[PDB]
């Protein structure tokens, strides 16, 4: 299958220790304080559309966020070899599952603090003699590596080759018609976590197909008159929760594969990810792509954060690097309602009408992001919200580029 | 009250007390009133 | 000809002929569906 | 073994079926809606692969 997953740990920005303290550990839902094939699990059993976050966790990118300095503060393997252990905390033996209290009689070494530690993960030769069972932490590492390489917003990948969808995607895919983004995140993520599936395997290729066709969809390029292959994702009034996605099957006018490969990792520099369920959904849903088959190529240095620059094999700067287009949430819906309208979907009144409707929307996700920094610092201990400063929000990168890339992924 | 009628608000705290407990007339100030720090109200349906 | 599946090592996982040729050993894909049956609480709006 | 014509019509079905399938959660919206907020519920409902 596949073993030789390189990751690094996140950022401190500043802060001492690592951002959670011990009681993160048995609040984490599902397997007890178990990190591995968590992230999905409050979202296990849907009771309304209302996003799910309480008190500690502000945010729906909150649960994740946490258990991403939580899982990192525990990995001295695959960049040690030993186990160690942080503050009386230590995984009961080489499989690594759940963290129990560090045991007596024999207790591992005390993990020495550190930011940004690299994972080379044969390092560890534990986990290649023991792959069919300590499976999912692979997948869960590349999730925590590309949340690390970015201070604002997970960096995936879009991809689509120069020829049509195989038939044996085509086939895999009818199967996931009334599925909303958000449940195509959890469906995607649970299945590269739990046992090791092949690079070439037909759920891989088809889930891969069915992230990069949901961003021409994001950007409004595969909207209901314009299939990729029969699959687009409808979008309902912003203002009557713009979270619905699904993947809806139609028989219109088809796109036509691009003359070449448009391998691009994208990221959302708006600090708007954190409260969006559609954002996160999307992220992570590339994410399990990524996992099975590590990164076609390294990412550009071009912008990230002052700590991803120059990794050991993620981040690189010569010219066997993708290229990263980031984008905007606001502009991009804003940008996403133009593209129906240039087609006949929505009425030229509709279009003034949906960027009100959504930058109100969108400002409530910014309304609540900053009340939540406030409330929960940095210096406090944890980290739910990611210090994001109020000097963004709406300073869009190149987004315009990124639309640019889905009018040539799918021309 | 000279009719049973008391009026303001009626408070559920758990207090477990030794000293003389006092239902109506309530020394000091009542904790958490509406719209205090944190303190969140039941939407309508009051449904969880 | 018939099985192109099971025979030939250049098959591809769903691909057919139709149109032409109805081939035997294909690739299917068992399903294994559930059918969720919704049944929630309900409250009322509460006259005011 | 299984006729690509059959194979085929089946792959078809699943297609009608998944066609008409309605995300379970969005459920209690469309029952809070098509009341108009008189009435108002939840339906708990574990998502699955």
């Amino acid at each position: 299958a596949q073993r030789q997953f390189f990751g690094l740990t996140y950022n401190f920005y500043g802060q001492p220790a690592p951002l959670f303290d011990l009681n993160d550990l048995q609040e984490l839902a599902g397997c007890y304080a178990r990190p591995w094939t968590s992230r999905f699990s409050h979202l296990a059993i849907s009771t309304g559309s209302l996003p799910v976050w309480s008190a500690r966790y502000p945010s729906v990118a909150s649960r994740n966020i946490v258990v991403n300095t939580l899982l990192g503060a525990h990995l001295n393997p695959f960049a040690g070899g030993q186990i160690t252990s942080h503050q009386g905390i230590t995984w009961r033996d080489p499989v690594l599952s759940s963290l129990a209290p560090v045991p007596a009689i024999q207790p591992p070494p005390v993990w020495a603090v550190a930011e940004n530690v690299l994972l080379d993960s044969n390092n560890y030769p534990t986990y290649v003699l023991n792959l069919s069972s300590m499976w999912p932490i692979n997948q869960d590492v590349h999730i925590m590596t590309m949340w690390a390489l970015s201070d604002q917003g997970p960096i995936y990948h879009l991809e689509v080759p120069v020829d049509p969808m195989p038939a044996a995607t085509t086939a895999a895919l009818m199967a996931y018609t009334g599925v909303p983004i958000a449940h195509l995140a959890q469906t995607a993520y649970r299945f590269a976590g739990q046992l090791p599936q092949s690079p070439d395997s037909t759920m891989v290729s088809t889930i891969r197909w069915l992230s990069a066709i949901w961003f021409g969809s994001l950007t409004g390029r595969l909207n209901r008159s314009r299939t990729c292959n029969g699959f687009y994702f409808e979008f309902a009034k912003p203002a009557l929760n713009p979270d619905q996605a699904v993947l809806k099957w139609n028989d219109g006018a088809r796109a036509a594969p691009p003359a070449a490969a448009q391998s691009s990792y994208i990221r959302c520099i708006s600090p708007h990810w954190q409260h969006q369920i559609v954002e996160v959904a999307g992220a992570l849903m590339s994410q399990s792509v990524t996992a099975v088959t590590g990164l076609p190529a390294l990412i550009d240095e071009a912008t990230l954060p002052a700590w991803s620059q120059g990794v050991a094999n993620l981040t690189g700067n010569g010219q066997g690097v993708v290229p990263c287009l980031d984008y905007n949430p606001v502009p991009m819906a804003a940008a996403r309602h133009l593209q129906w309208r240039q087609d006949g979907l929505i009425t030229a009144a509709q279009e003034a009408q949906l960027n009100n409707d959504y930058t109100a929307y969108a400002l409530t996700i910014e309304r609540h992001l900053t009340a939540m920094l406030v409330a929960n610092p940095i210096a406090a201990g944890r980290m739910p919200i990611q210090p994001f400063n109020a000097a963004d929000f709406g300073q869009a990168g190149q987004t315009a580029a990124a639309v640019a890339l889905a009018q040539a992924m799918f021309v | 009250n000279l009719f049973n009628v008391a009026r303001g608000n009626l408070y559920l705290v758990q207090t477990a007390t030794n000293g003389n407990w006092s239902p109506m007339a309530p020394v000091a100030a009542p904790p958490f009133v509406r719209g205090g720090p944190n303190v969140r109200v039941v939407g309508r349906f009051g449904t969880i | 000809l018939r099985w192109p599946g099971l025979v030939d090592p250049n098959y591809r996982v769903g691909t057919n002929d139709l149109p032409n040729r109805i081939t035997l050993y294909n690739s299917l894909y068992r399903y294994n569906f559930t059918y969720p049956t919704l049944d929630g609480i309900m409250y009322v709006r509460s006259a005011t | 073994l299984c006729d690509a014509l059959t194979l085929h019509i089946r792959e078809t079905y699943i297609m009608l079926l998944r066609s008409m399938h309605q995300d379970p959660t969005q459920i209690v919206q469309i029952v809070n809606e098509c009341a108009n907020n008189l009435l108002n519920s939840t339906i708990p409902i574990s998502l699955r692969p």
